[PDB]
């Protein structure tokens, strides 16, 4: 009836479409918005410098989440304000739902006189609620690291809203910290997850000061093409340098060596 | 020139290029016959008869040639007919030549004869030649041909010492030490396109254009560009260059001759095809079959039938058009033969050449060749190895190979003729055209020129096969009937831009002039209808003026639309751009750079970068063929860099082809492989152009991406590949899995040699990989941050190489890029090129640059040093600002009080008021404020005010107060520049000595001549070091502490180069004032200082006495404009300022005088002419001549410069170092008179120029340093001085000055010209020579004293206000001591190692003899240390001259190698030879300049002023060794040095006369008087007056000059006695008394006209016997009428010794007396 062998399949890798899409991320850095109305006034006010935030958007991907650790201090006379001074990129991989950081926290001389303020991460879709997995990730970090106090550390989400980027920031609750430790359900709606597990914090973008980045000494930060070489127990040290974009050549050496291989 | 049309250039283009056929018909020689066979038509042309001469034609034997040229014809008995008719025009005239002959006639030797005539013009007496004077360019069309010429010409001229080389310099020494450059037209085009202050084109005396009929090819316009550029540059410079054209015999050769400026009656030589070496029987086969595959085998049928007609009888050379068809056809017509059993004709005889053809096809190792070589056949192409190709031609030359299939490469680069030549098809794939096209005309003529061995064959047989429709073309080409036309209308925009970038074409009329030199223009005049010009139009325009301007107008618009040029349609002017320069310098078409300018953005992807490259117009003809889309789509699915565009687009194909080439993928499509070669061989310069664009724009991320892509294209590998494979000799099988073990490459540095073996699981590759890991280039970085202000940061970057050098992988150099990036790695704050030379591969390198900072101190900056060549070779240094201590903000200035102008009457002194009352009525506001503190006080005062604020008068206020207080008070005035001291001297000598009858002096630099003037003068003017010499002896000199007033001018120069000396002397005057009880008044003057309070406290001036004014209170207001300029290439940027210089004159001062400062002397005259032609094009000529026509010739025609006369006649002068002092004075007078409005002064003259202007223009702020061969920024102190000249108080309401700078230097000048200047100390880097002087004078006796001495310095005050600048990390008191003690510890440790000082018990220091000599004569401790090593007991004049030369004092004044040979040939002009001298040292440079001055050799203009600087330090160094030799007890060497003192003074030798020092003395008077034998100077003072015109009588005054010299010739009476000759013991008190007497009084100083400084008589009294070579006692004295000397020695035990008394001078020769003792020991 039908003559088969009619048409031949042609491989169309999906990472190419995202690589082309990642090259236009710089346009979103001119229109970055912060969730405003809040409930307000109270906690610490976290001030994020624009230069590292724009760089954090440029090195990311539209669907695979990336994360960086927050470090900073307070102004000399104003303890209720937290200026974010450094973002640390560590070996990581992620999905559309979460990221996978190692167990070890950043440890370096430059950061020892700064206090950790939490972590910032991207996500594809703007959401009204903090991710239940973000609550689990933040709580499991607090359980293993007493330097992360629940009243001092936050979770900044950089949502990809069409032609823009929206920043909302949350902190954990004692109820949220307690449930996040026990949670072994990665599903998008586990049992026990409630809106009572977090609150919003006030966040301000500033041009008055500049932050800086810290990246792995050897290595790099993006392991989304080398997930085998990523392990939760992996160790790493840092250097004072700016990070490479997501699809930089050093993050996907197999694409360059397997193409050259005959 | 206004009503014109815009043309369509592409409609004027000959599309077929070289295949264009201008002749409508073709006439064939007698005996031709066309034959119609089935499928194809044959055309036969019989061989031509070399019709037997006629008139005189003797073959010229090389014995008759000029003798110097016979060595180039060694191995040749007699020239052929072509060379013999050309040899006199070639060897005996400089006429431009054009020689057309069939290929093989011997045109190469005719060019060799012109090359020999050029070589003969520079043959020196030595036998060798002068490599400097000349350079020869041989332009060959093919790269393969260029290489053969390098060997041939190199061997023929090897006996001359001539070097011939091809491209070795594009990749950068390139061209120098290379007298004959062989190159392609394109290569010479790009080399001469980036014309800097070069060392190439000006040395070019001869250009040979071989195969100049290339003009008809698409590459032809390159030859038109070369000739036009050379010929037009001839008339601009009026320096001749000889052009030689060698062409085939084709029509329009007379137009070619007009194009080369060849006189047709002298240099035109045309020889038809009858002059072929062997006659040629031509056969042309034209196929009518149009279907592809039947025509394919028809072609394969005609080749076989033709091969069979020569099998066995003749070798046959078959040409095809690929590296693949060479073996494919050679097999296609081998097997066809076996099919018919038709090889008994080739081989098949058991011949003596059958086994050799076999037996060499086993040591063959070529698979395809060994398949074919045994059975007669063979192939040859570039893909085969060198010995493989040399194999096939060694057999073919010995007549062993019968069938050889090759391509065009063999025809060009090898001399391999065959009896029969077959051209199988004339179609070749062109990737540039993107299609198949016909063969070029040059390839056809070269291949068929190989037919017929010029010795064997009575005839050659050339067979050409092609399509029937191209028969008429190839008959036209090979039978002298294909005319040569110009293909230049296509390339016109790109070539016009190349002349705009060079500066040769600055407007439309320059372009019309330039176009008139093009071969297109000559062809347009002769055959206008071929070039779209009606004869109706040609006479409405006889010389095609309107037509050329239309072409230029059309071309200029295209350049303007693409942003290469700014075209001003009204004036027709052209403005150069950076984009236009990059297009010219990188050989990029103008459409491509427009695409780059449109799409390049700093946020660019690697995806878009590859896409932008694929859109370059060089690939405009590339298309995606349907038969290629499958292989292309298979790659698009796997490429590492994604491609957005569809495979339908040709840009996607170009993109994939580039990615495949980097990954080293081999493709299948024949077009794809050739298309890949074309895109990638263009990717080099294309991507290198993109790199220079984004680098000079500061785009950090894109610069890193483009520079990497450049290296990935060159190395053919991605970053992910392990960088070890960049070593080609390293096995490609170990790297295999070193990549696959996923671990960083930086880990192998920290491992041994057998750990790498187990980590990779290959212990056999132990040390081999460890070897290359540490051969990979690697640099370690360190910084010392030095804050200047709170907004400007100075950085000293130390680069330490951390890799072992190897020439076989690194070469002679290794280049890097230094990049300074901001916080976000987004903006390049600063960048520069860094070159690690092999000779310094193990030394640390220091780099300094400025960087802006702002005050919420950024987290950090980054300093990357990436390689220019190596992939994955980079070191980034984070520059943290966490612990950076910024200096404090400078305090507000002292307000300028609104006081009423103070009249000159306030001095209240008639004689004092008499010095100013004429010049001006009232003092300026700045002189008014300080008046009471200076004139009515003794407090130390600091006056800081801008240049031109009248600070010279306030210093005079303190001088006049000193004259009131004491009658014989002494003032010492210090100014940092000698040029300033000479002008201050001229002013103050007239005001204080002429009018008020005091004594004003100017220090010489001669110690003893100076010392008198301090006791003689009331105002001593001196430079810092000329007062350091004097004040060092202040505890022994009373004329140093008696000083009432010490005034130091321009004290802000303590931060400059020679600042540390200015810091020591004033610090000494403050310490001297401490020891005596009467303070010495100190007045400090400076330009506006930000840290003025530091200088005041350091100089002990109270707050109310410190006047810190800022630039805003300058008396005459200063309007400062700072124009930025984008171009990073200096010569192009200087061009971009030419018209802005003129436009700034008309805008800011069209009426009042203007000074223009330019970087170099050559630029002075260039811009002076540039201003004039712009004024003439403004039809405002002679606007700058406010004087007249004739009142000026009483000033003109007094100069040697011809251009200086023309410039002044139009109102513009210029000043530079090369003009004689009389010319500079006269140009200044015309400028100050208002006669001339503009003067162009060099940067070197900004300190010694006594003229001012209303407007000053600083054209650029850099200058080239000849030593380090790099551009250096103007010191900020020189810029302040230049701006100071824009100030005329009683002439102009304001002052204006425009500073044209590079864009990067703009904000720097804004921060340090509008704000006051911060100054620092650098005494910590110049501590040794001063510490040694204090050890000698016992001011420092221990290490605690050294710390105490430093507390008196400006350095001590600054290292607590700005600690990081001096590498302090805290202003603690202990951080100060540890810093001061460490400086003290090393400085004294260096001195004692040099044996200058002695240290006892880690604490006490005491001077040694070496240190006492270095301090006494002001010599570097490093110099006097090397003197003791070199000098010994047997040194005379030739060793003294040797080691005095290589001293640290002479080192840093440049070495120019436009004189590498004069000094090589002056070494061949000296009495004393050198041992293995190499003429690369600024020290051996002086050694021969010293020998030249003693030889009285006039060398060059300002080489002489260079030896004036060598002579100013020679006497002090000679006396130093005199001290060294005598201290060691050596007699013979000391007296030889004591006579070179008088040798270097009178410029004579010991071999020479004594009467050589009398004035006006003729040359040969040394033998003159030998007939009488009277050579004494003695004589010539005592003869009788009517003949005491002894021998010679010269004028009424030239004897009165001999009279004054004889009257001040030293006539000294010597009385000597040994006190108590009868009471001497064996080692007791001994005393000898010598008494001197001047039979005279004294008539001023020594008479030495050949010596700059005026010296005074020095004398040595010497004792010691010459038998033992022992000096026992020596003393120095100055005579002056009568004096006695005493020598105390020690008796040498017992005996009867007899010593010898020497009395020697240091100035005159011929007075060294000699008496011998009368002793008696007991
Ligand atoms: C040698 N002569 C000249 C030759 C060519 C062109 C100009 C002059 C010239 O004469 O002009 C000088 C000065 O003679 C004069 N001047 C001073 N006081 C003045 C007053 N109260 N009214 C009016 N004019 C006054 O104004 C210029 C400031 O020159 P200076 O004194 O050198 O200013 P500086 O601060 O730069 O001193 P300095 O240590 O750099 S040399
Ligand atoms: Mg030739
Ligand atoms: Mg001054």
């Amino acid at each position: 009836p039908l003559g088969s062998m009619t048409q031949t399949f042609s491989s169309k890798t999906e990472w190419r479409v995202r690589a082309i899409s990642a090259a236009n991320l710089h346009l979103r850095t001119n229109h970055i918005y912060v969730s405003s109305d809040d409930i307000k006034e109270t906690g610490y006010t976290y001030i994020l410098p624009k230069n590292v935030l724009k760089k954090f958007i440029c090195i990311s991907d539209l669907r695979a989440q990336i994360a960086g650790y927050l470090y900073g201090v307070s102004p000399p006379d104003n303890p209720q304000v937290k200026e974010i001074r450094c973002i640390v990129m560590v070996p990581q991989w992620g999905t559309h739902q979460t990221v996978h950081l190692p167990g070890q926290l950043p440890q370096h001389e430059y950061l020892k006189e700064m206090e950790p303020l939490g972590w910032i991460h991207t996500q594809p879709n703007e959401s009204p609620q903090l991710s239940p997995q973000d609550v689990t990730t933040h709580a499991k970090i607090m359980a293993d690291n007493p330097s992360w106090d629940g009243e001092k550390t936050i979770i900044i989400t950089c949502s990809f809203t069409p032609g823009s980027c929206t920043l909302t920031a949350y902190k954990l609750t004692p109820s949220g910290y307690e449930w996040g430790r026990q949670n072994t359900d990665k599903g998008n709606n586990p049992k026990g997850y409630l809106p009572s597990h977090y609150e919003r914090v006030q966040m301000l973008l500033s041009d008055r000061f500049l932050g800086f980045f810290m990246v792995p000494a050897q290595s790099s930060w993006n392991y989304n093409f080398m997930g085998v070489r990523h392990d939760p127990n992996m160790k790493y040290e840092l250097q004072l340098a700016n990070p490479k974009e997501f699809y930089h050549e050093v993050h996907r050496p197999s694409h360059f060596l397997n193409f050259a291989l005959l | 020139l206004a009503p014109r049309q815009v043309l369509d250039l592409e409609d004027l283009v000959f599309t077929q290029g070289s295949h264009f056929m201008a002749n409508k018909r073709c006439q064939l020689p007698d005996g031709s016959f066309r034959r119609q066979r089935k499928g194809y038509e044959e055309v036969h042309v019989p061989a031509l008869k070399p019709k037997p001469f006629g008139s005189e034609e003797q073959l010229l034997p090389v014995e008759k040639l000029p003798k110097y040229a016979q060595a180039g014809f060694e191995g040749f008995k007699t020239l052929n007919r072509i060379q013999s008719k050309l040899y006199r025009a070639a060897l005996e005239t400089d006429e431009n030549l054009l020689l057309c002959a069939p290929t093989g006639a011997g045109k190469t030797n005719v060019a060799l004869m012109c090359m020999l005539r050029e070589i003969g013009k520079h043959i020196n007496m030595d036998g060798t030649i002068n490599v400097d004077d000349f350079k020869i360019i041989y332009i060959a069309p093919m790269r393969s041909l260029v290489q053969e010429m390098v060997g041939s010409f190199g061997k023929r001229l090897a006996t001359y010492g001539i070097t011939v080389a091809e491209l070795t310099g594009d990749h950068q020494e390139e061209i120098s030490a290379t007298q004959i450059i062989v190159c392609t037209p394109e290569k010479w085009d790009i080399i001469t396109r980036k014309g800097g202050e070069r060392t190439y084109t000006q040395l070019v005396r001869l250009i040979i254009l071989d195969e100049i009929h290339l003009l008809h090819d698409d590459r032809g316009p390159v030859l038109e560009a070369l000739v036009a550029r050379a010929i037009r540059n001839i008339e601009m410079t009026q320096e001749d260059v000889r052009l030689i054209g060698l062409s085939a015999t084709l029509p329009n050769y007379e137009d070619v001759a007009t194009f080369l400026r060849v006189d047709p009656a002298k240099g035109l030589f045309y020889f038809d095809n009858s002059f072929r070496p062997v006659p040629l029987e031509q056969t042309y086969v034209g196929i009518t079959e149009k279907k592809a595959i039947k025509r394919f085998q028809i072609m394969n049928e005609i080749v076989y039938e033709k091969i069979m007609e020569h099998a066995g009888k003749n070798q046959v050379l078959v040409f095809v058009h690929s590296r693949k068809e060479t073996g494919k056809t050679a097999r296609a017509i081998r097997d066809m033969c076996l099919e018919k059993d038709t090889l008994g004709l080739f081989l098949r005889e058991g011949s003596a050449s059958t086994e050799v053809l076999r037996t060499e096809a086993e040591q063959c190792k070529n698979l395809e060749l060994k398949d074919l070589l045994p059975y007669g056949f063979a192939i040859h192409h570039a893909g085969m190895t060198r010995v493989d190709r040399t194999l096939v031609e060694d057999l073919f030359a010995d007549k062993h190979i019968q069938v050889l299939v090759s391509t065009a490469t063999l025809a060009w680069g090898v001399n391999l003729p065959a009896h029969t030549v077959i051209i199988k098809g004339t179609q070749v794939y062109s990737p540039e055209k993107g299609r198949w096209t016909e063969l070029g005309a040059l390839d056809i003529l070269q291949m068929l020129g190989r037919a017929g061995r010029p010795q064997y064959d009575t005839k050659g047989e050339g067979i050409l096969i092609t399509s029937h429709g191209e028969l008429q073309y190839y008959l036209s080409l090979l039978n002298q009937q294909l005319p040569i036309e110009s293909q230049m209308v296509s390339k016109l925009p790109d070539m016009l831009n190349a002349e705009i970038v060079l500066g040769n074409v600055q407007n439309a009329k320059d372009a019309v002039n330039w176009l008139g030199y093009a071969y297109l223009y000559i062809r347009m005049l002769r055959s206008p209808t071929l070039y779209g010009i009606s004869h109706d139009d040609l006479k409405g325009d006889p010389l095609l003026d309107q037509r050329r301007l239309d072409l230029v107008h059309t071309a200029a618009l295209m350049l303007d639309k693409n942003n290469l040029v700014k075209y001003d349609k009204k004036t027709g002017n052209f403005q150069v751009t950076e984009l236009g320069r990059i297009a010219s310098h990188y050989y990029i078409t103008n459409d491509t750079v427009q695409t780059y300018n449109q799409l390049l953005k700093p946020t660019l992807s690697e995806i878009e970068l590859f896409r932008v490259f694929s859109l370059s117009s060089e690939f405009k003809n590339i298309t995606v063929r349907e038969e290629e889309k499958l292989e292309l789509q298979k790659l698009l699915e796997r490429v590492p860099i994604p491609v957005k565009e569809s495979i339908e687009e040709p840009s996607a194909k170009i993109n994939v082809l580039l990615q495949a080439f980097i990954s080293q993928l081999k493709l299948e499509g024949f077009a794809l492989m050739a298309d890949m070669v074309y895109v990638t061989q263009s990717a080099g310069r294309l991507m290198r152009a993109i790199f220079e664009i984004v680098l000079n724009r500061g785009w950090a991320q894109l610069t890193d991406k483009t520079l990497n892509l450049c290296k990935m294209i060159d190395k053919r590998m991605w970053q992910s590949m392990c960088p070890l494979r960049q070593f080609r000799k390293l096995p490609e099988e170990v790297v295999k899995k070193i990549e696959k073990k996923n671990f960083p490459f930086e880990r192998l540095y920290d491992l041994n040699h057998n750990e790498i073996g187990e980590l990779i699981r290959m212990p056999k590759m132990g040390k081999t990989i460890h070897k290359y890991v540490h051969l990979f280039p690697k640099l370690e970085l360190s910084v010392h941050l030095q804050p200047i202000t709170r907004s400007t940061l100075k950085v000293e970057l130390t680069i330490t190489p951390d890799f072992q050098w190897d020439e076989k992988v690194h070469g002679s150099s290794e280049a890097f890029w230094i990049l300074v990036e901001d916080v976000d790695s987004e903006v390049i704050l600063h960048h520069e090129y860094f070159l690690l030379k092999a000779k310094y591969a193990q030394d640390e390198h220091l780099i300094t640059f400025f960087v802006p900072v702002f005050e919420p101190l950024p987290p950090q900056y980054f300093i990357r040093v990436v390689s220019d060549r190596w992939l994955s070779c980079e070191t980034q240094l984070p520059v943290s600002f966490r612990h950076l201590i910024l200096p404090e903000k400078y305090p507000p200035p002292t307000e300028l009080l609104d006081l009423q102008p103070l009249p000159v009457s306030a001095l209240r002194n008639s004689a004092f008021e008499s010095l100013y009352q004429d010049k001006f009525p009232f003092f300026n506001p700045i002189q008014t404020q300080v008046f009471n503190t200076v004139y009515n006080s003794d407090d130390n005062v600091f006056v800081g005010a801008p240049t031109g604020s009248g600070k010279t008068i306030c210093a005079e206020f303190a001088i006049l107060r000193m004259l009131l207080q004491s009658s014989e008070g002494r003032c010492v005035y210090i100014t940092p520049m000698e040029a300033l001291a000479e002008q201050v001297y001229m002013d103050w000598y007239e005001k204080f000595q002429d009018r008020l009858n005091k004594k004003v002096v100017l220090l010489t630099g001669e110690t003893s001549t100076d010392l008198k003037l301090l006791g003689k003068g009331n105002i001593i003017i001196s430079t810092p070091e000329k007062w350091d010499i004097l004040s060092r002896r202040w505890k022994q000199r009373k004329n140093v502490q008696n000083i009432n007033l010490f005034v130091v001018d321009e004290v802000h120069l303590i931060g400059g180069e020679n600042g540390p000396v200015l810091e020591v002397i004033c610090s000494r005057m403050r310490y001297i004032s401490s020891q005596i009880e009467r303070p010495i008044r100190i007045v400090a003057l400076s330009s506006s200082l930000s840290n003025a309070k530091d200088v005041a406290h350091w100089l002990g001036c109270s707050a109310t006495s410190t006047f810190n004014f800022h630039p805003n209170v300058r008396p005459v207001p200063l309007e400062l404009h700072i124009q930025g300029f984008n171009i990073s290439h200096t010569q192009t940027r200087l061009l971009s300022m030419a018209k802005p210089v003129y436009h700034a004159i008309t805008k800011h001062s069209p009426k009042k005088p203007v000074i223009v400062f330019v970087p170099s002397r050559k630029q002075t005259r260039l811009t002076a002419i540039d201003i004039l032609t712009t004024c003439a094009a403004d039809i405002q000529r002679q606007r700058f001549l406010h004087c007249t026509e004739k009142d000026l010739i009483p000033y003109l025609e007094k100069l040697s410069d011809s251009t200086l006369k023309e410039t002044l006649l139009n109102g513009v002068g210029y000043l530079h170092e090369g003009l004689s002092p009389m010319e500079r004075r006269l140009v200044e007078q015309l400028f100050s008179s208002g006669a001339i409005q503009v003067v162009v002064a060099s940067r070197s003259l900004c300190w010694g120029m006594n003229v001012a202007a209303h407007l000053v223009i600083i054209m650029d702020t850099q200058y080239y340093n000849g030593k380090i061969h790099a551009y250096v920024d103007y010191p900020i102190y020189d810029v302040l001085q230049m701006v100071g000249h824009a100030n005329r108080p009683l002439q102009d309401d304001e002052g204006r000055c425009v500073i044209m700078c590079q864009g990067s230097k703009k904000d720097f000048f804004k921060k340090f010209l509008y704000e006051p200047l911060p100054v620092e100390s650098h005494l910590d880097h110049c501590m040794h020579d001063h510490f040694n002087a204090e050890i000698v004078t016992k001011t420092i006796e221990n290490k605690q004293d050294a710390v105490d001495y430093l507390t008196w310095t400006f350095l001590y005050r600054r290292m607590t206000q700005n600690p990081n600048y001096y590498n302090l990390q805290g202003i603690s008191h202990r951080h100060l001591s540890d810093h001061l003690s460490e400086l003290v510890e090393q400085t004294l440790s260096d001195l004692e190692q040099s044996k200058c000082i002695s240290i006892e018990d880690e604490m006490d220091v005491a001077p040694l003899n070496l240190g006492m000599i270095a301090a006494y004569y002001y010599i570097n401790y490093t110099t006097i240390e090397l003197f003791s090593m070199s000098l010994n007991a047997k040194t005379k004049v030739r060793g003294l001259i040797e080691i005095i030369s290589n001293a640290a004092e002479y080192e840093n004044i440049p070495i120019r190698h436009h004189e590498d040979n004069l000094l090589r040939q002056l070494a061949q002009k000296v009495p004393h030879k050198l041992n293995n001298p190499k003429f690369n040292d600024p020290h051996v440079k002086t050694n021969l300049l010293l020998q030249a001055h003693l030889s009285r050799m006039q060398l060059s203009a300002e080489l002489q002023s260079d030896t004036e600087e060598i002579l100013s330090k020679a006497i002090r160094l000679i006396q130093a060794c005199v001290d060294v030799l005598s201290s060691n007890g050596w007699l013979s060497p000391a007296l030889a040095a004591m006579e070179l003192a008088q040798m270097v003074t009178q410029a004579m030798w010991s071999k020479d006369s004594y009467l050589k020092q009398l004035p006006h003395f003729t040359s040969e008077h040394i033998k003159r008087c030998t007939d009488k034998g009277v050579e004494s100077v003695f004589d010539i003072m005592e003869m009788e007056d009517e003949e005491r015109n002894a021998l010679l009588q010269l004028t009424d005054s030239q004897i009165a000059d001999v009279a004054r010299f004889c009257n001040r010739y030293p006539n000294i009476e010597l009385s000597y006695e040994v006190v108590d000759k009868d009471s001497i013991r064996s080692g007791g008190p001994v005393v000898v008394l010598v008494q001197l007497e001047r039979e005279e009084e004294v008539t001023g100083p020594v008479i030495a006209p050949l010596f700059p400084q005026k010296r005074e008589e020095g004398w040595w009294v010497v004792i010691g016997d010459a038998k033992s070579n022992s000096l026992i006692s020596i003393k120095r004295l100055t005579l002056q009428q009568k004096a006695k000397v005493k020598l105390d020695f020690v008796a040498p035990a017992t005996g009867a010794h007899n010593y010898t008394l020497y009395f020697m001078s240091d100035a005159y020769m011929g007075c060294d007396q000699e008496y011998k003792f009368s002793v008696d020991v007991k």
